[PDB]
């Protein structure tokens, strides 16, 4: 039997079993207890969280889900160097990435959802915080590690008029020859999309709904008439389109697409890291303050409207630990003074894969510290909010396997389970 | 003096060291050859993690053997 565990209809395989241990293996994990046992209930219990999150109708839009992934992709080429690099590693296209990364991402997006559901109510108060710490040894007091605030103000470059010219040229011409018969749309973005997985298929994009495009893209591919006809030209975020219909098919088209992208140089990276250190230059003469500059003259949608202050996903708050900035922020603020501006900068933001020029201000520095109620009350209240949450889950998930077909493998049975008291051995 | 490095993933590399090596230094060598970024290395012989502060010879590295690898925050 390959069957280890069963939950409603879904099995948990040997194998699964056999992944799960390399991926703590992996990352270094150490077991008080058995992982032969852990492991599996582990797998179990997640099962159960889907399986509850079904029977409640719990959804994730998919939007949320290829933000998700496109974040982490941004993030791993940041980790890796280069996109060529992670396509190594992983032995893949970064189009075949991002399909594989979808599942585990919106898996995981349903559990977090689930278990908001379950235990969001759990509030905690300052005399609870108090006590949970006051009852807990001298060497067990959390550290507070070094955090700073960080304000930004970001510019793109510019790119040159003879740059986009040339690239609506390209179109024009693909445009004209597909026209007159001289070449088939699939082979030109063969040979010229820079859309890399859609270049691949002559251009097809597979079927997709209005909103899961860019709105200029949408707009314009919804208004086609016939498989024939090439759109105009149509800037997206992405760069510069045109657009055949293949198919309407329901509610979603299928369309082909040519997109060409504009260079950006060394050069137009120079010149808008120059344009930023003279705002820097201007600050630092006191013509106007830094939160008016990113007011007023950045380009970061996230922070302009709070003074560039950067937003820490971790914490929900201003204060970042040196290690959640972004990688080439951190290595600027790390030789930075408080109150300091620094020396203009390229960056690729982790939002959407794009090159950046930015300047950063130190607003405060907090040097590492043992916590206490008065001055590290959020840090100390999220351990404890955290613990009376799992606590919540624990006794939910005991709850809910009485509530739910459950069979596990007679193999396992000499085990010492933390939510079965007394399984049910038949698959 | 080589040894394999391999990833969860297909990858896998040969790479040249003497059991005098500390462990951050082949972590170097793989930066040297590869470019990923040493502080984001993790690597496990054996099942242990090797601390950076030790060598080949310490966890008993032989020749022709593997050394597995995966980088924080993307694939542990």
């Amino acid at each position: 039997m390959e069957v280890v565990w069963v939950i409603g209809d879904e099995a948990i395989l040997k194998s699964d079993v056999e992944e799960a241990r390399l991926a703590a293996l992996y990352e270094g994990r150490k077991f008080d207890g058995d992982p032969y046992c852990v492991i599996p209930e582990e797998l179990a219990v997640q099962k159960l969280y889907m399986h509850q999150a079904v029977l409640d109708s719990i959804e994730v839009p998919e939007a949320e889900v290829i933000q998700r992934v496109d974040y982490q992709i941004n993030n791993y080429i940041q980790a890796m160097g280069t996109r060529e690099k992670l396509e190594e590693y992983f032995n893949k296209t970064s189009t075949q990435i991002r399909e594989a990364m979808r599942e585990n991402a919106r898996d995981g997006l349903i559990v977090q959802r689930m278990q908001q559901k379950l235990v969001g109510d759990i509030k905690v108060t300052p005399a609870e915080v108090r006590r949970y710490f006051k009852e807990l040894p001298q060497d067990s007091i959390p550290y507070v590690p070094t955090q700073v605030e960080v304000q930004i103000i970001t510019q793109q470059p510019k790119i040159p008029v003879a740059e986009i010219e040339d690239v609506k040229r390209r179109l024009r011409e693909y445009t004209d020859r597909i026209n007159k018969g001289e070449s088939d749309f699939s082979t030109l973005a063969l040979l010229y999309s820079e859309d890399r997985g859609s270049a691949i298929k002559g251009g097809e994009t597979g079927f997709m709904g209005k909103g899961q495009m860019v709105p200029e893209y949408a707009n314009v591919a919804f208004n086609l008439q016939d498989t024939k006809k090439i759109s105009k030209i149509v800037e997206s975020e992405y760069g510069f389109h045109i657009i055949q219909l293949i198919e309407k098919r329901g509610d979603r088209i299928n369309t082909r697409h040519i997109l060409l992208k504009p260079k950006v140089s060394d050069k137009e990276l120079d010149e808008a890291n120059a344009r930023l250190d003279s705002i820097a230059n201007d600050i630092r003469s006191d013509k106007f303050t830094f939160d008016q500059a990113a007011s007023a003259l950045s380009q970061d949608k996230d922070t302009r409207n709070n003074h560039g202050l950067m937003q820490n996903p971790q914490n929900q708050t201003a204060k970042f630990e040196m290690q959640d900035l972004p990688q080439e922020i951190a290595k600027v603020v790390d030789k930075m003074n408080i109150g300091e501006i620094s020396k203009a900068f390229t960056m690729v933001n982790p939002k959407d894969g794009k090159e950046v020029c930015a300047i950063v201000k130190l607003k405060s520095r907090i040097n590492g510290h043992k916590a206490t109620i008065t001055d590290d009350y959020q840090n100390l209240k999220e351990i404890v909010l955290d613990k009376r949450r799992e606590e919540a889950l624990q006794k939910w998930i005991v709850e809910k396997q009485k509530h739910t077909y459950v069979r596990i493998n007679p193999a396992w049975q000499r085990c010492d389970f933390k939510y079965w008291s007394h399984p049910q051995f038949e698959k | 003096m080589q040894v394999f490095i391999k990833n969860r993933y297909g990858w896998t590399i040969t790479l040249e060291v003497s059991p005098t090596d500390t462990v951050e230094n082949v972590k170097q060598k793989i930066q040297d050859k590869e470019g990923f970024p040493p502080d984001k290395i993790r690597l496990i012989y054996g099942g242990k993690q090797m601390e950076d502060g030790r060598t080949l010879a310490d966890y008993n590295v032989q020749k022709d053997s593997t050394i597995l690898i995966c980088i924080r925050d993307v694939d542990c």
